[PDB]
């Protein structure tokens, strides 16, 4: 159900660039800003490269009146050093259970990640800001 | 006839007066906006004998470059020394525009490629000064009058003037070896991003270069599917033919007056007068993880600063020399309030650089603001990065000079603080420069 | 119900202080941050300064299990000249609705609002940053 | 005219003179920045005559070579003997950069392969002083008057600075056998994994090349599917256009001094003074199997230290001779810490080296590691590692010297310490060099 | 029980020591290495310090048949700055859930920290090396 | 099960290539790092060569809520010497028994060999790195 949505804004405030990949919703649909009724498809944002203060917006949300929420995950890597990655997002705004879940796993000391917004208690998981930065 | 080398043109009087005429070989080479082109006038006196080789070996050499200004450099097949000493003078002289081609940033690089089809007939040598050698070059009295006259005169600034003058009409640099014959040259410009290997794209782009000179079309294509833009020059057709080809040594013009005079003269060519100051700490900015510091009290009038820093102890002020005139790139440019939802300074003249970003909101029409300026693009070089701070809204980068071995590239130390995470949107880009030594006279009691 | 939430962050990124005015919330009750049981008061923002660079972060959301939204307004207003109205902010974030409000009113050329991260297609409200200049 | 041979050239007096100008037979080659290119001022006196062989036989020879940078004197037809002669100035003077295509791992390997299509007229000789014989090569005044004052200067750092000028202009090596006539050469490079046959890579390669100039295309694909970037070079046009084909002997200018002279010259050529110290063991590291021991006490102001080593008696400490200098490769590089993860020193300067791993945390802006420097690529050969330790985490391997029969290639047994696995990521290569003992002066009193 | 089990390895790539402080295991047991049957106190590591080069490994599993995972915490501490905190570290290998956790979080810039092994997915937290330098 | 896993990482610590053979997972699947979804094709490792100071990760578990563990072999062999065998290595994290299993054998005196991090007791077998290095 489109009340389960969530707004994730990686804004990449250094000085190189960050790539994204592995980009999939397991559950509930990517759409469009301020539109969920115009899908759009993974491959939009995959291996997508988001350049030094560049915001890139990934919306996801639930299928209307489908009582399913949303759910998905994806890597930010380093373009540079090979695709090593950067950490690993997990989301999940569930129609059941009125815990969402936002977890950011993943080991780099090459990389500064920050992020903000999110709601767990109740609710959709709302707007989650992004902020990475290489050092 | 047939079998003649630079040896039978230069042991004949005609024939060598007419390849010493026919190559301007006694003219210095003026570094101004329209690239290296040969002054009109003699700089040395006209030898009895030229130093000379004989090399005849027929094949394609490609060489690639990556300072900015440097393309119609690399389209008069200098090499890289020559390239490097030329380089200041082009950069100081160049047309600067936003829309260039161009890029340096720190993800994408840039870069020129040029392949010589090369027909050579030898090498002919100039003794300089510097070496000992008793064949030295002599200056031409005309030249060295005009030194004298320039330094002669009442006040600094009318000796700069009188000596930008002399240079532009006599050149910024002197060719000491150079290659003889004929030769085929191709040219492009490739921008690619840094996280490429670089060696395959050199190597591509080579390979492409090489086909085209070699077959020799102004757009390529290389194994890599890379689209080329080249450029072709065609400097071939006997001795009466024979032109330069290469230039493999330069020598700068003011290198080659006497010592006492030599340092004086390059002293006056330096684009800015130095000053250190006391400093005092920015008031707020208790958030931030070290402290800024502005000059403090009022800046002299003339006078004006490069940026905050995080010295405690003093602060640069610099004042241009040469007073601004038309068609000459001022050494420091003005800076104006952005457009939206930002506080920083915006150059007003295009690949001017400052080197701090401004702690406050930046006013051009109030101190310290007014009198906080950038640098012209020759005055900077690229530092290095030291972050303080534990979260990326309160990370600040202190920049460093490059440790060099050779004092030539030597940059101050001013420690430009660089806020890492700028508040608001349409912020400028960030400075990662440090300015040059070499540019900076001190003590000079102006 | 807790379905129901707003998180608005006023975010000063210029060099003059702005201070927060009359906020009053009509429906549904303010909250400390991502605790939606801990109830607080209108009088910890009344009048508060943001200092420029800093955030501030107001949660609001419907009272648990109520069938009702939150609903609510504020005011930024400049100190410097006398408390002068730079914005008026509108939330509605309805249960029995869904379409969600979030509406910027007021003009002072003094001052440039820029907003973003709100959702009003269906669910919460969501986490809108607002960031905040004098120019 | 018609079935002159080397010997009608040399009879007539006025054809002799024109070979030995047009093909640069009195002067030394520099072995320099831009290859070996002759020098513009003649080394010898002008002979009365030439020592020749006739030889007519036209055909293809192949020939490859290992070093590194001596791409370009496989471009100039040098033979294996001379290429030894001449690699160790063509190293010093290269241009270093870190993205050389040739590659020197444990694992991976580089050659260049040159094929020369000859039309061969003879070969010239020229006899050298150590030869005995009582023709021999006379010294040019003018280079004779130029060492003696290169040696009569007060300070060493004069001295130095004036042998490197007087060779940088007259030359490093003489040319004492040469083949005269025509040729055309394809020269490429190739790099493979050492676990291939390198027989059956060397032939595929030459299949390759010689079937390229055979028929006389820049890219050339082998029977073992090789893509082969090809240079290609055209001296060949009557004994007017006769030219140097082929280099087979080449003396070092200074081996043509007298012997009293020659020793002296050779001394104040080495770039390093040497000295031996005490030696103290490294607090801590009990978990290794060896000892590490490091200078005792304060190093004297202006030398350096090469790192830590197993020898419990003295250590190696070097000092430049010559002062650095822009356009010339200093002798030491200064070491910066690591990006991430690991405490380990990096080269400064690229292709350079240093002989051991730091153990302990390194930091460049205070001592030891202050004074700890790498070298230049021309100082070190490879040496065998011995290993001691058990276990992987606590082996560490000791540096030896490769023994050889020659003194010209004897290196420093300084038992430089290689930790056989380095805690953490991203750690430079493992060093495996050892230092040259031709390269480090003692007992200069300087 | 014994299905769930992690082993920690906190191996000072450094050069200065750190020390392992508030080391508590709120479920499940810490035992000797490879023999799950013979328990340890937190004590044997409370305190104690991991020179250079030096590795220290902490097993944490389960109770036997007990239908209870392991969970825990510690802090990394700087024995040579007054004992500051360099790190939180927090373990999760659950009974009922399929999802582990593995938290490292505070800020040190002093230090630089990278780990690997970590098992997230499904069954035990796995064998995790934590590798600490101060830079 | 997916309970049943195993991550092998292969540290190359010497200075010559060492190359993997024979890779077979008998039992489970093999799947990318950090998705067990993601299952992997063992053509991908085989024959691959580990440069000095790599590493190479492979990541093995039982088929999802398949009642079978995981079980697998593979060789190193030395790409210089015509690939003649260094080890060979046989990894076993059963779902029917609590006893995992993990030998090394075949004798190459000019190899050094060094591995940890397996579990045995019971679980998953764990995440098990090995340092090869040639003499
Ligand atoms: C007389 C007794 C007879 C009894 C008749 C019973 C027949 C009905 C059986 C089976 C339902 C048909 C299969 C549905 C599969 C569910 C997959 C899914 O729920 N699909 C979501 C898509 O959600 P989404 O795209 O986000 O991703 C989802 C995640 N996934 C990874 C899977 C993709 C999508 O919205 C939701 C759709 C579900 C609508 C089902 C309606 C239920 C019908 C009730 C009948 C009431 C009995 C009447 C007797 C009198
Ligand atoms: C005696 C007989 C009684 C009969 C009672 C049956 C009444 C229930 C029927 C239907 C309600 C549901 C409305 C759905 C409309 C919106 C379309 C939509 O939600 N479809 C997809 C979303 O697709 P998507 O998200 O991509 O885009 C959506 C927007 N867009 C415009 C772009 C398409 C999404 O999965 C689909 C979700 C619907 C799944 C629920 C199905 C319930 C069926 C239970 C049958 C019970 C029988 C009982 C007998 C006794
Ligand atoms: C005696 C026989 C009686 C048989 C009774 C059996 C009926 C089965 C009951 C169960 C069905 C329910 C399935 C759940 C799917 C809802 C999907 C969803 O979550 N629905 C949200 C809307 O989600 P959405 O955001 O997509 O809105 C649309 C957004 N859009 C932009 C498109 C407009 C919307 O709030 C939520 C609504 C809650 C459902 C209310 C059900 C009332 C049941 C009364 C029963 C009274 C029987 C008593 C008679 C004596
Ligand atoms: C008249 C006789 C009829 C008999 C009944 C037959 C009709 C078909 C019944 C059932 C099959 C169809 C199920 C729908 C699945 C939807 C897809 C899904 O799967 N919905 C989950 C989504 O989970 P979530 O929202 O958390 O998304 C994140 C998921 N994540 C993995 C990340 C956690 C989430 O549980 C939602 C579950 C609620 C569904 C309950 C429906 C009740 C069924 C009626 C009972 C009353 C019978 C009355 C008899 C007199
Ligand atoms: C026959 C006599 C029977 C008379 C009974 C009359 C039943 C009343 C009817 C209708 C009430 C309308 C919803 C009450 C307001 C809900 C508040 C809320 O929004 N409810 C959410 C959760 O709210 P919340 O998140 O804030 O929980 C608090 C947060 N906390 C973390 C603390 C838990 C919760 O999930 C989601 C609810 C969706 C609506 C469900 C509708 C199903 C009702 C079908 C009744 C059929 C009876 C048939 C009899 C024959
Ligand atoms: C035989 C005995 C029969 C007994 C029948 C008695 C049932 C009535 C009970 C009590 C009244 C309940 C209304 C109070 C509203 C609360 C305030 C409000 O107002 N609730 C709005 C919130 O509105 P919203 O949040 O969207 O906006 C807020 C801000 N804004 C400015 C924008 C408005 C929201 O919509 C309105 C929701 C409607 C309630 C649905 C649940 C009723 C269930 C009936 C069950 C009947 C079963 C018995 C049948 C035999
Ligand atoms: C007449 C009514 C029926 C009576 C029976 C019901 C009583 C309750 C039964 C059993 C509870 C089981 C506790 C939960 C597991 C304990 C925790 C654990 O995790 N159990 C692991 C242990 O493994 P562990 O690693 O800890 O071994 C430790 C080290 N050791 C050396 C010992 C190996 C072991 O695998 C996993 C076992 C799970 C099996 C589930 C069995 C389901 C029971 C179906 C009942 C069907 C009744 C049918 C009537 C019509
Ligand atoms: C005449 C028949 C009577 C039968 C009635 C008897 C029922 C027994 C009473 C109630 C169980 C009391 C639980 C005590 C242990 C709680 C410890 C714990 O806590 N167990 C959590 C572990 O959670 P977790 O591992 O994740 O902890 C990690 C830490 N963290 C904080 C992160 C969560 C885990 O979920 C939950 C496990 C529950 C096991 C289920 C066993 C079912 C038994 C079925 C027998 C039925 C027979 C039927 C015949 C007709
Ligand atoms: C007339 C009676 C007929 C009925 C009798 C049948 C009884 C069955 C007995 C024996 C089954 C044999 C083990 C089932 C295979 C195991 C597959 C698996 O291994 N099950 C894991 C899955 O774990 P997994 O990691 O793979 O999750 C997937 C990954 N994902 C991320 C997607 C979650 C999961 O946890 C843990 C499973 C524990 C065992 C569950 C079964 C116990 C309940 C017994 C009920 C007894 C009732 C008796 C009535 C009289
Ligand atoms: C009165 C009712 C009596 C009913 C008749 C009973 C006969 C059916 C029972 C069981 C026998 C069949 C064993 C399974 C063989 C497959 C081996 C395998 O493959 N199981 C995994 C492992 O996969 P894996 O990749 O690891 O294999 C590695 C490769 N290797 C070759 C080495 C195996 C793989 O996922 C596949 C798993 C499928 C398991 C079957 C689940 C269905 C259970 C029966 C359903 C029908 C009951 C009907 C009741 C009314
Ligand atoms: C009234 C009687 C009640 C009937 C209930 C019986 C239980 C059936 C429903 C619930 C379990 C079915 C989902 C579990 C499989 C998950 C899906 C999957 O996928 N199983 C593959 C995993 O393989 P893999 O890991 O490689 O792919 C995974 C990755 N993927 C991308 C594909 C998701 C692989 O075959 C493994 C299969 C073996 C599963 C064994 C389950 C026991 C089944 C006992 C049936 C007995 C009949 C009884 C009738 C009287
Ligand atoms: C009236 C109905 C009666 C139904 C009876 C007929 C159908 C069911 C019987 C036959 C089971 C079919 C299993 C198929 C296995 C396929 C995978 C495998 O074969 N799994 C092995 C291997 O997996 P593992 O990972 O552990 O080994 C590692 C590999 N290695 C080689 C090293 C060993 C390992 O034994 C696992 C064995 C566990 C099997 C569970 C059996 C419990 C279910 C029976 C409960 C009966 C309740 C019904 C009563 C009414």
């Amino acid at each position: 159900a489109y009340a389960q949505w969530v707004i994730i804004i990686i804004h990449n405030v250094g000085s190189q660039d960050v790539k994204i990949k592995n980009l999939k919703a397991s559950w509930g649909k990517l759409h469009a800003d301020g539109d969920k009724d115009a899908e759009v498809s993974a491959s939009n944002y995959e291996g997508k490269i988001v350049k030094p203060d560049e915001k890139l917006q990934i919306n996801a949300s639930g299928r209307s009146d489908a009582a399913a929420g949303t759910t998905g995950t994806f890597d930010l890597v380093d373009p540079a050093d090979g695709d090593k990655q950067v950490r690993h997002f997990y989301w999940d705004s569930p129609w059941g259970s009125k815990t969402n879940t936002w977890t950011v796993s993943g080991s780099n000391t090459k990389w500064m990640i920050e992020y903000s917004g999110q709601n767990l208690d109740s609710g959709a998981l709302g707007t989650i800001t992004v902020d990475t930065l290489k050092k | 006839q047939a079998g003649d080398t630079l040896n039978d043109v230069i042991q004949d009087p005609t024939r060598r007066n007419k390849l010493i005429n026919d190559n301007n070989l006694l003219k210095g080479i003026i570094m101004g906006r329209d690239g290296p082109v040969p002054s009109s006038r003699e700089l040395i006196v006209r030898p009895d004998t030229l130093r000379a080789i004989i090399n005849n070996r027929a094949t394609i050499e490609t060489t690639t470059m990556e300072a900015e200004f440097t393309e119609t450099l690399m389209e008069s097949n200098y090499n890289s020394a020559s390239v490097k000493v030329s380089a200041p003078f082009i950069t100081a002289n160049s047309e600067y525009s936003e829309s260039s081609s161009f890029k340096n940033t720190e993800t994408e690089k840039s870069m020129y490629t040029s392949s010589r089809y090369l027909f050579p007939q030898g090498r002919i040598d100039f003794t300089t000064p510097d070496s000992g050698f008793d064949d030295v070059i002599k200056l031409s009295p005309q030249f060295t009058s005009g030194v004298q006259a320039a330094l002669a005169k009442a006040t600094g600034t009318e000796k700069r003037e009188a000596l930008q003058n002399l240079f532009q009409e006599y050149g910024h640099v002197f060719r000491t070896k150079v290659h003889i014959g004929g030769v085929l040259s191709a040219h492009t410009m490739e921008t690619f991003s840094r996280s490429e290997n670089e060696t395959e794209v050199k190597q591509d782009v080579k390979a492409g270069l090489e086909g085209a000179v070699k077959g020799w079309q102004g757009t390529i294509t290389t194994s890599q599917n890379r689209k080329l833009n080249v450029k072709y020059i065609v400097n071939v057709v006997q001795s009466e033919h024979w032109r330069v080809i290469e230039v493999t040594e330069v020598t700068a013009v003011a290198d080659l007056l006497p010592q006492p005079i030599r340092g004086q003269v390059k002293d006056l060519l330096k684009p800015l007068l130095g000053k250190w100051v006391d400093v005092e700490k920015v008031p707020g900015l208790e958030s931030l993880p070290v402290s800024v510091y502005r000059p403090k009290g009022a800046i002299p009038a003339g006078w004006f600063w490069l940026g905050d820093t995080a010295d405690a102890s003093k602060a640069l002020l610099v004042k241009p020399t040469l007073p601004a005139r038309s068609g000459r790139n001022p050494a420091l440019t003005s800076l104006h309030q952005g457009s939206g939802m930002t506080e920083q300074p915006f150059v007003d003249l295009p690949q001017y650089q400052y080197l701090s970003t401004y702690f406050g909101s930046f006013a051009h029409d109030t101190p310290p603001g007014s009198t906080l300026r950038g640098l012209r693009p020759d005055h900077v070089l690229p530092g290095r990065y030291e972050m303080h701070g534990d979260t990326i809204s309160t990370a600040v980068y202190v920049t460093r000079p490059v440790d060099v071995p050779f004092p030539e590239d030597e940059c101050f130390d001013l420690k430009s603080l660089v806020r890492v995470k700028l508040p608001g949107s349409g912020n400028p880009p960030k400075p990662r420069s440090a300015l040059k030594k070499s540019m900076v006279l001190f003590d000079s009691g102006e």
